[PDB]
């Protein structure tokens, strides 16, 4: 019976240098 | 000097045979490529540039365009995955990684990102920097006797790259690769910048998504009390990638979710199934429904840290989604547990909600309910209490649902219903 999964938010898979 | 130049002029001066004429012209593209609004990344690609700027990533007697081709093609790589791909398809990754050793800490960094970038765009370029061989030196910048030692930015990108390395699922990244970063994972995980633990908790809760044996090779390297720690944090940042990393364990083997249970973890759910952001608790809800479809004596340690009255309190109000977490961790709770604790649970006032939240027009939250019932109604049986049961639910109105419930689409719904009124009603 166990399921598996499927700033706070996960790191940007990308990231510009501005 | 450099600024607000047109990609004509870029283009006529890296043409040119004059090193310092490119230098100025690849400045002009990174500040262009670094502009706040709209930067014109598909014209530099047209006008065939890329090739160039790695070309120019060799350059070891000018530092200056090494560094300003490496920025402008980490900015090309951090859009669009076809834009990333025109710059893996320039040769980038093993300029990038030869880079990686310059005695210039500002061009490694740079090369570190770029290489961020490139992973992030998904498994197949993840696994394909891994097999130019980025590893060793990634983690050889950080074979230092203290991290404190290091610039934070620094640390900070190698932290991210090196999560994205260990990022995505189809394919998970190599075990092989996987077990040589660990070590530096771990080290990372202990650091005290926010933002590193925050990027290296992401990583492990990354690696702890996917089979039971990736579960384990996190866990064997003793990783779960300093992940308990962080899941206390005060910083969100910090709570969030360590309560997904400690719902991914109690995923896997009755043993591992002992060992986040022998941690401590349990003591922290008070708070995390009250936390004002609903996030948390939605992931919180869900954590507790895996560890209570556990043993008899995992069920029996969630009963002592007193957490059955905030499943019923998560279950009364909150996010609908957390109350379907809720519901699936009441269900796995009646189904795996002793008569006992069935009838604390009963006790601590569960029904009403369960009956309450009946009214859904979630199919799966429905099917989920009922089979809880059945549970509890056996546990009655076992106890011949199941017409006080049977009165309990009726006076909070859960009779007329069950009923309602008897004329529904879902064939499974209806036979459950059905059920449930003909033996017990």
């Amino acid at each position: 019976r166990k399921r598996k999964f499927g700033t706070s938010t996960p790191p940007k898979p990308k990231k510009n240098r501005e | 000097g450099t600024v607000n130049w047109s990609v004509e002029d870029i283009v006529k001066g890296i043409n040119s045979n004059n090193l310092e004429s490119q230098l100025q012209a690849t400045q002009a593209a990174r500040k262009l490529l670094s502009r706040e609004k709209q930067p014109p990344i598909d014209n530099i690609i047209r006008a065939g540039l890329i090739p160039k700027f790695v070309s120019f990533l060799g350059k070891t007697d000018c530092s200056p365009i090494q560094f300003e081709s490496a920025w402008a093609l980490t900015n090309i790589a951090s859009g669009t995955s076809e834009q990333t791909k025109a710059v893996v398809d320039g040769g980038a990754i093993p300029a990038f990684i030869s880079l990686l050793a310059s005695p210039h800490a500002h061009i490694s960094e740079q090369a570190v990102w770029a290489l961020g970038n490139i992973a992030g765009d998904g498994s197949a370029f993840r696994d394909l920097v891994i097999k130019h061989g980025a590893i060793d030196p990634l983690l050889a910048l950080l074979a230092v006797p203290d991290l404190s030692t290091l610039a934070c930015g620094y640390l900070r990108n190698l932290t991210w790259t090196l999560s994205n390395l260990c990022r995505n699922k189809n394919p998970a990244p190599p075990l092989d690769a996987v077990e040589q970063i660990l070590p530096t994972l771990v080290r990372l995980l202990h650091h005290n910048d926010p933002e590193v633990l925050a990027d290296s908790c992401w990583a492990i809760s990354y690696l702890t998504d996917g089979p039971n044996e990736r579960i384990e090779m996190v866990v064997k390297k003793g990783v779960v009390p300093q992940l308990v720690k962080l899941l206390g944090a005060t910083e969100l940042p910090i709570v969030t990638p360590a309560l997904r990393a400690i719902g991914n364990i109690v995923t896997g083997t009755d043993e591992q979710t002992q060992k986040v249970i022998d941690a401590g973890a349990l003591a922290v759910f008070p708070s995390l199934l009250t936390n004002p952001k609903t996030n948390i608790q939605k992931e919180a809800t869900w954590t507790m429904s895996n560890i209570t479809a556990g043993r008899q004596d995992q069920i029996q340690q969630v009963v002592n840290h007193g957490l059955v009255p905030f499943l019923v309190g998560v279950l009364s109000k909150a996010d609908f989604k957390t109350q379907k977490e809720a519901a699936w961790a009441i269900t796995n709770y009646t189904s795996g547990g002793t008569v006992e604790q069935i009838v604390y649970l009963v006790h601590c006032g569960i029904i009403e909600p369960l009956m309450n939240l009946l009214s859904a027009k979630d199919t799966k939250i429905i099917q989920v309910i009922l089979d809880a019932i059945s549970n509890i109604f056996q546990a009655a049986e076992k106890l011949g209490e199941t017409e006080k049961l049977s009165i309990m639910i009726e006076e909070c109105g859960g009779l007329d649902k069950i009923e309602a419930l008897q004329r529904h689409e879902n064939e499974s719904v209806y036979k459950a219903s059905l059920n449930l009124i003909e033996k017990y009603f």
